[PDB]
């Protein structure tokens, strides 16, 4: 009785004032049996009532109670149960004894869980989850430590994204436009369907669909613009060709096709099935299995760049299931030179914060760590080249000759020059501190050399030749004069 | 004002009765806002499209209750969230025609269990029929997270208290038997099942080592019984008829990757791998907490009298399961015995503090505690040699790795031993011995040898620190 009074109090403020039909719904025996079995049953955890509406000369409201919860059925259009309000009742504790004692003394509020949802809302179910559970999980994983907190947050975000997408997923007005009469319905022109004007309108609309799909089905060079950008565009191709696949799988866009078939206007039915999506969806579905994470471009420390390199070269081992074409061996070598270009971008970024101003100490550390990173790159890329030798054993049919003449060779020679230059600078610092009792005057000469060296070092990016060569024309001869001092 | 009164009614429906502090908050209170470190975010919320939720917080401090959009650390508090529904500031339309109510008053994991498994899973038919129907595959992926963490919340109640995962195998029902999407979500679900099963089934002593850094015989016993019960519950999950019906449908669909993998790669007692039967065999155990004594009754005479009954209960070898008692695992159990020994030894050494005796009382406690500790050690040694005399035939044959914390600690006690023994001996003869020289030099000898020896002694006591890990150094 107390539960019935409570639910009656809860109902009125929600949609409309309390009514005798609402009371009679309670008085009904079926609703009482359901409520009793719910209170006394570990199995049934939910109660539902439908505020059903019936439209006649005047609007009528009736209330029913069921165990099943069809909350979006009412939102679906052209249904008897449309525009019907939904109520949810959840119990807290499963055991019957605890439910009994709670009904006797505990607050109905703590003891019952209540959920209300609009009638006639396509994204209501997607909105509820995002609004409550996505927030609670995010706050709580941060507040207290749990197993797989980051994975849990990721999972919640992925479901939220799918749910948000699917509300507006339904088809309307790339954007493929159906006829107005067809959006009304399909067979509404009993003989007007066989009309030149209507048929040609559907025909030109589908020709435009064909052109719009082709303009995107037709990729960029895998040697340029960056590996991250390439991965972003591959993901965009996936989601994009996927959205268009759902576009074509919609009913209406295929029924205008069936209308062109019914009118025999084959010149559009068939170019849609031939010229358009299969090969691109195929190739893209095989490229999907790439485990990209932008570690290198967000690294600030050589340790981060290194442990990035293992991460990328371990994610890359999924070369196999990827498709032959987008994973062409030469395109793989291009993506390799692009990975190295991103690597050298990050190398210049970390070197910016500056071995040519700072003392030999940071130079020792950065040179050591950058050499370790280069050895890591060399060896992990040798394992990846073991995978590139895995490729032909099953794909000896075609080969991609070694195209190793990239910028990475020249700049790795540049880095070798930097390594030797600065290591000999290191050893010469101590050796000059051993040689000439005038420490300052000898180190003064050496530092003049180092300073005009580092100032002429402004030409690397465009001219490794100018920079390093002129740097050497100065430094070699001046350090050989310092070798004449070491010879004194 | 109407949203505020409807909020009164909702909090009445979901938390309790409207409080007087609530009635005061009806009119916006800057004191309330400053306490809740927020501005008029609810007022901005009703108009703003971006903000979609608000949560009422049932705080309880000193047996009193108090009541922000984004949830806070919710441990003692009951939360009620109200949600926008695309309608902003519509007076004619009813406020609850425009808002959604949810409760999070329960603990979040069991409560997500409740809301989701109770509501979401049966609803999805007509949105599908209207839509591209792959939203149902999205919903099947949603049928992977909440309860998955709900029986894992038993795990967490263990985890929050303490490495013993209890799984939640989620199941989804198909509308059509032959379907690549349905058969594939089933197959992938059972593959995740196999992965989670492998996780707990492959929990070996090596994994015990990779996780834990302080082992114990108690820990091993509890983890064995816990394997027993966790595998029992996993076997219940697997023996459930619907869990077998998913594999039956996969067999009907001939997805013979899931089914033989679930039957072989899994290590369940019903699987041919027998490791659950291993815990079945290991169930026949008895154990006793005698060594593990935290309070003062664990005297050193106690510790010795504990080592004697323990090295007495351990004589059960010939009748033990030869595998679980294999000489190597037996040596491991002896090492864990010694780790309990060293725990209790340091526990007693804590209050010992013989290094802090006064000059007149120095070496008195040092002797007493020292010799009794040495007795306990020597007795461990001789009774454990009696145990080593049990070298006999079992499954395994293994060398001995009986180099335990108690040995390094015997050395930690050796430096103190030689120290304090020589201190008491030295001072005893030093007070009485000054010289045959004349007494100016004799009193010189007193005030010259005692301070010297005490400096040496205190420096010794200080440089006796790292003997835990480097007994040679210290």
């Amino acid at each position: 009785s107390k539960r019935i009074a409570w639910m009656k109090t809860t109902i009125c403020d929600s949609l409309q004032l309390k009514d005798m039909i609402v009371e009679e719904s309670f008085q009904y025996e079926k609703n009482k049996n359901l409520l009793e079995q719910f209170l006394s049953g570990e199995g049934l955890n939910k109660i539902f009532a439908y505020y059903q509406v019936q439209e006649q000369a005047q609007n009528d409201d009736i209330k029913d109670t069921g165990a099943q919860d069809p909350v979006l059925f009412f939102t679906t259009g052209d249904l008897e149960k449309i525009q019907d309000k939904a109520v949810w009742f959840l119990r807290i504790t499963n055991p019957a004894d605890d439910k009994k004692k709670a009904s006797q003394q505990d607050g109905n509020d703590n003891d019952i869980i209540f959920g209300e949802i609009t009638p006639n809302t396509v994204p209501m179910l997607n909105a509820l989850m995002e609004s409550v559970y996505s927030r609670q999980i995010d706050h709580i994983i941060t507040e207290k430590i749990q197993f797989w907190g980051v994975a849990e947050e990721e999972q919640v975000l992925e479901f939220q994204q799918h749910s948000n997408k699917f509300s507006s997923e339904v088809r309307e007005a790339n954007l493929m436009s159906p006829g107005t009469e067809h959006f009304k319905l399909d067979y509404e022109a009993i003989s007007g369907l066989s009309e030149s004007e209507k048929m040609q309108h559907y025909e030109m609309k589908f020709n435009e669909w064909i052109n719009l799909i082709s303009s995107q089905l037709n990729r960029k060079d895998e040697k340029d613009a960056g590996p991250a950008t390439e991965l972003i565009y591959w993901r965009s191709r996936m989601q994009k060709i996927t959205n268009w696949s759902e576009q074509l799988k919609s009913k209406d866009f295929q029924i205008v096709k069936a209308s062109l078939q019914r009118h025999k206007n084959h010149d559009n039915q068939r170019p849609r099935g031939d010229e358009s999506l299969n090969e691109a969806k195929d190739n893209v579905k095989y490229l999907t299995t790439l485990e990209k994470f932008i570690e290198p471009l967000y690294n600030g420390t050589p340790q981060q760049i290194i442990d990035t390199l293992p991460a990328l070269m371990n994610a890359i081992k999924m070369i196999h299931t990827i498709a032959r074409f987008y994973n062409t061996t030469d395109k793989m070598t291009g993506l390799f030179i692009k990975i190295t270009n991103q690597m050298i971008k990050n190398c210049k970024d970390r070197i910016l914060n500056m071995i040519w101003e700072q003392d030999p100490a940071e130079l020792i550390e950065v040179l050591g760590s950058c050499i370790k990173l280069y050895c890591e790159y060399k060896k992990c890329y040798n394992d990846t080249k073991e995978k590139v030798a895995d490729m032909p054993k099953g794909k000896t049919f075609d080969f991609s000759d070694a195209q190793i003449f990239g910028k990475f060779d020249t700049f790795v020679r540049r880095l070798q020059k930097l390594i030797e230059i600065f290591s000999n600078i290191q050893q010469f610092n101590a050796l000059a501190k051993h040689n000439l009792e005038g420490m300052d005057v000898l180190t003064n000469k050496f530092k003049k050399i180092i300073d005009d060296f580092k100032k002429k070092g402004h030409n690397l990016l465009d001219t490794a030749n100018n920079k390093f060569d002129r740097d050497w024309v100065e430094f070699n001869v001046e350090i050989s004069h310092l070798d004449g001092e070491l010879q004194n | 004002d109407s949203p505020e009164d409807f909020i009164i009614n909702r909090l009445s429906q979901a938390l309790g009765i409207q409080k007087e502090k609530i009635k005061k908050s009806l009119e916006t209170q800057q004191d309330d806002k400053g306490e809740v470190t927020n501005k008029d975010e609810f007022q901005g919320f009703i108009q703003q499209d971006n903000s979609t939720n608000i949560l009422w917080v049932s705080g309880q401090s000193e047996k009193c209750t108090f009541y922000q959009l984004p949830p806070i650390d919710k441990f003692k508090k009951k939360g009620i969230a109200v949600i926008k529904l695309g309608l902003h500031k519509l007076t004619n339309e009813n406020v609850a025609k425009d808002v959604v109510v949810v409760e999070i008053t329960n603990n979040l994991l069991e409560h997500l269990n409740s809301v989701f498994n109770e509501i979401m899973s049966p609803v999805m038919q007509n949105p599908l029929n209207q839509q591209g129907w792959t939203d149902l595959v999205a919903k099947d992926l949603m049928e992977k997270f909440n309860n998955y963490v709900a029986q894992v919340y038993v795990l967490l109640g263990q985890i929050k208290g303490k490495m013993l995962p209890l799984p939640s195998h989620k199941l989804t029902s198909s509308d059509t038997t032959p379907d690549k999407d349905k058969a594939h979500v089933f197959e992938g679900s059972i593959i995740t099942w196999t992965k989670q099963i492998k996780n707990v089934l492959k929990l070996e002593p090596e994994q015990l080592l990779k996780y834990g850094n302080d082992p114990g015989p108690l820990a091993e016993i509890e983890f064995w019984q816990n394997k027993r019960d966790n595998l029992n519950l996993i076997d219940s999950q697997l023996k459930s008829v619907e869990v077998q019906n998913i594999l039956h449908f996969l067999d009907n669909n001939k997805s013979t990757y899931t089914t033989p993998f679930t039957k072989l790669q899994a290590e369940v007692k019903k699987a041919r791998l027998e490791a659950n039967e291993n815990y079945r065999y290991l169930f026949t155990l008895k154990d006793l907490f005698s060594k593990l004594q935290e309070s003062q009754p664990s005297d050193f005479p106690t510790l010795y009298e504990l080592f004697i009954p323990i090295m007495h209960t351990i004589l059960l070898i010939y009748n033990k399961s030869k595998t679980y008692n294999q000489p190597p695992r037996l040596v491991v159990l002896i090492r864990e015995i010694c780790n309990a020994i060293i725990s209790n030894a340091q526990a007693f050494v804590d209050k010992d503090t013989i290094f802090s005796l006064i000059d007149s009382k120095e070496t008195t406690e040092a002797c007493d505690k020292l010799q009794v500790t040495l007795d306990v050690c020597s007795k461990f040694k001789d009774a454990y040699f009696e145990y080593k005399a049990k070298a006999g035939g079992n499954w395994k044959l293994t060398s001995n790795a009986l180099f335990v914390r108690l040995d390094s600690f015997l050395e930690r006690c050796q430096d103190i031993l030689h120290l304090t023994n020589t201190i008491v001996q030295f001072n005893k003869l030093e007070k009485i011995e000054l010289g045959g020289t004349k007494g100016k030099t004799l009193t010189e000898s007193i005030a010259q040898i005692f301070k010297e020896f005490e400096e040496a002694v205190q420096a010794f006591t200080s440089v006796s620190y790292d003997i835990m890990n480097i007994a040679e150094k210290k």
